[PDB]
């Protein structure tokens, strides 16, 4: 779903950060979840209850963990990107992703 | 008592259905009608000579030409703003006296509102810090009588007077860098601008207090029972407690002149500084230097309107 | 972080409403003392003569 | 109090959008970083409130 998908590239960003940062051999691709909620306030809009917005991270999270691209929240608050993702969003699906985003644009013009 | 909150309920409920600030600010046109008003008062120094302000509101409202929504027609603007004027007039947002049109509490609230909702200057700032902190200090020394306290204040702030000064003698002084002059006039404006405020609610409570005396005269079948005790005294019959002794004792600090004479030159010094280009803009620049002339000038006419109302209720306990 | 609070724009609508009827008047002798003093030391600030 | 915060939430905002659309930039971000001032220089509010 899009909106999964727009996570999804987010998640894809912090991934090849750490993996370029630290090299493919290391597991600990984490990312906490207060680190999220700023990125999709752009997108999504703010709704002015920090309690709300998490609910929708989590939710989203969670159906990306159906997926398989992401643990759920440990106890610090804090997920593991699955390697999976960097797969799933490959240059080859990316540029037909953003092939159809562009049809929509128009479309939408 | 707690019921007085839901008597606070429905004090808001009267307010909403009764006050003419409100009323305004709740009907589609209030933005047109605000920002007319304020472009009408802005310029002004006392009040508006009637042809002058069907002029002024003309223009504006050709002004407005491009603002065809609002029914602004190009065919009269002149019968446009006479038509205006009483509507307005007919809300009892401006006045009729003397020949001049005037705002009464409602509108300067309205604008008030208005005008703070955005780009209201800012009151949380270090400079109000100190002004209260000065205040707080103050305060203090005149609540307490006991005389050992008060000598040791005076004995005390003698000597950290003393210390600054000799410091100023080695040369020592600092002047306001520009950031924190922007900040102190902005603040001294937001101060001596809220003067003016009450002029407009002052006359409305002597009106209320003749009413009410005329009311409490004519609603007894025999009047002299009661005028007895009106026309005991020759002071004053217009007794407003709850306003118009604070306006008397703020008369009693408006006629020193001395001060009056130091401010007028002080608040031009101010302005002559190079920071006053950018922290106040014309408007407020022009406000904030004939505000000396103008408190002086309202309370000359809120006296007059207080003379005239006493005078011709004094002409009414008598012949009654 | 679990509490709720007033935004500015409900801190305005209060602060009209509470100020339509009873609000403490400003056009007293003690504010005109006050805008005095502030005066006074705006002025011993500016200028730069010792 | 309450209006500083959504001042710097503004700011925020407008800088995350700004940083996105420079999809070819780095030069601005490194001047960023490298700056020891917080990265949220709202002047009309942050600097009076600190």
């Amino acid at each position: 779903n899009l909106e999964q998908s727009l996570l999804v590239a987010i998640l894809r960003q912090h991934f090849v950060a750490w993996e370029q940062e630290s090299g493919t051999g290391a597991s600990q691709a984490q990312i906490a979840i207060d680190d999220l909620l700023p990125q999709l306030q752009i997108y999504l809009g703010d709704p002015g209850s920090e309690s709300k917005e998490r609910t929708r991270l989590l939710t989203l999270l969670d159906q990306l963990k159906g997926h398989g691209l992401v643990t759920s929240p440990d106890a610090h608050e804090r997920i593991v990107i699955r390697p999976i993702i960097a797969h799933l969003a490959d240059p080859i699906n990316l540029q037909a992703l953003l092939a159809w985003l562009r049809e929509q644009i128009a479309q939408q013009t | 008592m707690e019921e007085n909150t839901r008597q606070r309920t429905e004090n808001y409920i009267s307010a909403k259905n009764q006050h003419p600030a409100w009323i305004l600010l709740a009907t589609r046109r209030a933005p047109l009608v605000l920002s007319c008003l304020k472009t009408l008062f802005e310029k002004s120094h006392d009040g508006i000579p009637l042809e002058e302000a069907i002029q002024s509101l003309s223009s504006i409202l050709i002004e407005h030409v491009s603002q065809e929504q609002y029914d602004i027609n190009q065919d009269n603007p002149f019968l446009q703003a006479s038509r205006e004027l009483r509507e307005w007039i007919k809300r009892r947002l401006i006045v009729e006296r003397d020949g001049r049109i005037f705002a009464t509490d409602a509108l300067e609230v309205a604008i008030t509102f208005v005008e703070s909702l955005d780009n209201r200057f800012m009151t949380s700032t270090a400079s109000r810090l100190s002004t209260v902190q000065r205040e707080i200090e103050n305060l203090e020394t005149r609540l307490n009588p006991n005389p050992a306290n008060r000598v040791a204040t005076l004995r005390r702030r003698i000597s950290e007077l003393e210390r600054e000064l000799q410091e100023a003698e080695a040369g020592h002084i600092e002047v306001l860098e520009t950031h924190q002059a922007v900040e102190h006039i902005r603040d001294v404006y937001n101060l001596a601008s809220s003067l003016r405020a009450d002029f407009r609610r002052v006359e409305d409570s002597w009106r209320e207090a003749d009413r009410a005396l005329r009311q409490s005269i004519i609603g007894e079948q025999y009047h002299r029972g009661d005028i007895v005790e009106r026309l005991l005294n020759d002071q004053d019959a217009l007794l407003n407690t709850p306003e118009g002794r604070v306006f008397d004792s703020f008369q009693q600090q408006l006629r020193q002149s001395s001060e009056l004479k130091a401010m007028s030159e002080r608040l031009r010094v101010i302005l002559s500084h190079p920071s006053a280009s950018d922290a106040l803009n014309r408007l407020q620049r022009h406000d904030l230097r004939w505000l000396v002339k103008r408190l002086v000038d309202e309370s000359q006419t809120v006296l007059q309107a207080r003379a005239r109302s006493e005078r011709d209720v004094r002409g009414f306990m008598k012949t009654g």
